[PDB]
């Protein structure tokens, strides 16, 4: 499949933001639905998750500020963010798992291009 | 050249026309009565009409009606009352059974599609099938059949064309009945194998996960696969999964088994990692494995087969997961009777109770090794019960695939039905268009055109006997 992202961009402590991402599928696409994390010289983090409805994960680091949800009509992921801080500037990826039924062990992950995220304290 | 022209087949005595025309309208006015009966149960009953899955009932009775009432009217307008019937009436009449077959087999058509959605992607069927995608596909089907079986009447008979047209049917040029039964078939056929590979899939398929399959005992089948693997007998935990960080806790069960190793009773206990992913936490793996004779790492890609037959061996089954939005690793663990210590979170908690399994706080390397701890523990009297408990609970989570698959039988039945009672006329026409006939040809068409009528008899039958929540609305209206 494919991912389209948008959303990213500069803003200023304490505000709030939302990216979407896009997918392109056969059938259904995605089956789980996930916002990365990746801070400069850092390894990358799972920061939100979603199958469906309120079937949501989030990072410790997020919880209570971050929200992601989901629509089917168009196949495609929001994640919105309140409360900024500069500790969350990063580049964020969209991830895409599609998982067999008849075997568990089974899974496909597609990843997204990326896009910045800067929160600067700057007056 | 009237429609259901009866003057033909002088042999019977006019003493039973009387009995052929009472038993006529008995089979036309008992199958109105009853597509109007369906009709008004699935309207009437908001949990049916609700589910697109027996939205191709309510798409086959009206089909059932259509060439129920029109007979049922095309014989009033003949033999009750003696008026001649015109071209564009008689077309408007054959019109009608045509876009009633067509019907029929474009709804089932899109109950076998739906089907496939239902059996074989369970994961997407909630979200691409809906309620007005459903409704649209069952509206553009008949619309498209409607347009097909008024393209004679629009300009397609063989007197304005000035062409050859059939014998059977006057009016109605041959190209059109070639084309027209060339597409029924062809709908027909791909109908006829998609519904054989949606059963044989689902047949290999959904009994997979089951103890039948494996040859011997639970004690011995442990045994060989410690030996297989060098270790000696012992309680044995399995880990399957992804070697990574935030969506399998493969780092908390690598934390716990180090907490664990400090202690006497890791002597009793044996371990088995399988996954791949970043290098980090597959260096750990081994360097966990060769430091300890009691655990094993599998980063190899490992057939169905072989994960099945460890599902059935090993005793224990842990699932650290962070987020965990389906589970099937526990169903299929759970299937093959092994007891597992899994976190509570996600969709882990409403398959997993006290009583099937071991339930641990998610991200916590004490918490879980203080449950393998007590699973431990536990194993030390008998196990069988557990592993009961867990098939059962198991089971109960794949009862809407039997369904599903149940519903697919009774599609192939009815599917199977109309084939036999639309075949011979079928084949005449084909004889029809391909070549010349004789006055017996007619007769047996004439004859055979009522398993037509049979069949719009026999299907609210099969709705009837095969679905239960149609029987229940039925019991529930009276
Ligand atoms: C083409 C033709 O000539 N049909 C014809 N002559 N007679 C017909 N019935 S009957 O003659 O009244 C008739 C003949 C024999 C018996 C008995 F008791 F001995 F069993 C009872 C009644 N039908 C019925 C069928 C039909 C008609 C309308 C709606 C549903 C079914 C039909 C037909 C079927 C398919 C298509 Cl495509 C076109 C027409 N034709």
């Amino acid at each position: 499949v494919q991912l389209q992202e948008s959303g990213g961009g500069l803003v200023q402590a304490g505000g709030s933001l939302r990216l979407s991402c896009a997918a392109s599928g056969t059938i259904f696409g995605p089956d789980v639905m996930g916002w990365y994390r990746q801070a400069p010289g850092k390894e990358r983090e799972l920061v939100a998750g979603i199958s469906n409805g309120a079937n949501t994960y989030y990072a410790d680091s997020v919880k209570g500020r971050f929200t992601i949800s989901r629509d089917n009509a168009k196949n495609t992921v929001y994640l919105q963010m309140n409360s900024l801080k500069p500790e969350d500037t990063a580049v964020y990826y969209c991830a895409a798992e599609v998982l067999d039924y008849t075997f568990a062990y089974l899974y496909h992950a597609y990843w997204g291009q990326g896009t910045q995220v800067t929160v600067s304290s700057h007056h | 050249e009237n429609f259901m022209d009866i003057e033909c087949f002088m042999v019977l005595n006019p003493s039973q026309q009387l009995a052929i025309a009472v038993l006529s309208l008995t089979l036309g006015t008992f199958t109105v009565l009853e597509n109007l009966l369906v009709l008004c149960v699935i309207l009437h009953s908001r949990s049916l009409r609700c589910r697109p899955s027996y939205h191709f009932i309510g798409s086959l009775a009206v089909a059932d009606l259509l060439g129920s009432v029109i007979f049922v009217y095309s014989f009033i307008d003949f033999h009750v009352f003696h008026r001649k019937d015109s071209r564009n009436v008689f077309l408007f009449k054959l019109g009608g059974v045509t876009a009633s077959f067509t019907a029929k087999v474009g709804s089932l058509f899109l109950a076998a599609i739906d089907r496939y959605i239902s059996i074989h992607r369970p994961l997407a069927y909630k979200r691409i099938v809906t309620r007005p995608k459903a409704v649209v596909a069952f509206c553009l089907m008949w619309t498209i059949a409607i347009v097909i079986a008024v393209l004679p009447l629009l300009g397609w008979n063989c007197e304005k064309l000035q062409s050859v047209c059939s014998d059977i049917f006057p009016h109605i040029d041959k190209t059109y009945l070639m084309f027209w039964i060339g597409v029924v078939s062809v709908l027909l056929l791909f109908i006829v194998y998609a519904y054989m590979y949606i059963l044989w899939k689902a047949g290999i398929d959904c009994s997979f996960w089951n103890e039948s399959y494996l040859t011997g005992s639970r004690d011995e089948r442990k045994k060989s696969l410690l030996s297989k693997f060098g270790m000696d007998e012992g309680v044995t935990f399995m880990f399957i999964g992804r070697f990574d960080r935030g969506q399998k806790g493969v780092d908390v069960l690598l934390k716990a088994i180090e907490i664990l190793s400090s202690k006497k009773e890791f002597q009793e206990m044996r371990f088995i990692i399988i996954g791949k992913g970043d290098p980090e936490l597959e260096g750990w793996a081994r360097s966990l494995e060769e430091k300890h004779g009691n655990v094993k790492v599998i980063t190899e890609m490992l057939s169905r087969e072989f994960v099945r037959e460890l599902y059935g061996s090993v005793d224990f089954v842990i699932i650290p997961s962070y987020f965990e939005p389906f589970g099937l690793v526990a169903l299929e663990a759970m299937c093959l009777g092994a007891i597992p210590i899994a976190s509570a979170v996600g969709g882990l908690r409403d398959i997993i109770t006290n009583e099937t399994g071991i339930l641990v706080k998610a991200g916590d390397p004490g918490e879980l090794a203080n449950a393998i701890l007590k699973a431990l523990e536990l194993s030390r009297s008998d196990l069988s019960k557990f592993r009961e408990n867990c098939k059962k609970r198991a089971m109960s989570f794949s009862d809407q695939a039997r369904m599903d698959i149940e519903l697919a039988k009774t599609l192939v039945l009815i599917l199977v039905v109309l084939i036999i009672c639309w075949g011979p006329l079928l084949a005449i026409m084909v004889y029809d268009v391909f070549g010349k006939m004789n006055k017996l040809i007619k007769t047996v068409f004439a004859f055979c055109s009522m398993l037509c009528l049979l069949n719009s008899t026999v299907n609210p039958i099969i709705y009837a006997l095969r679905s239960k929540d149609l029987r229940h609305a039925f019991r529930s209206m009276f």
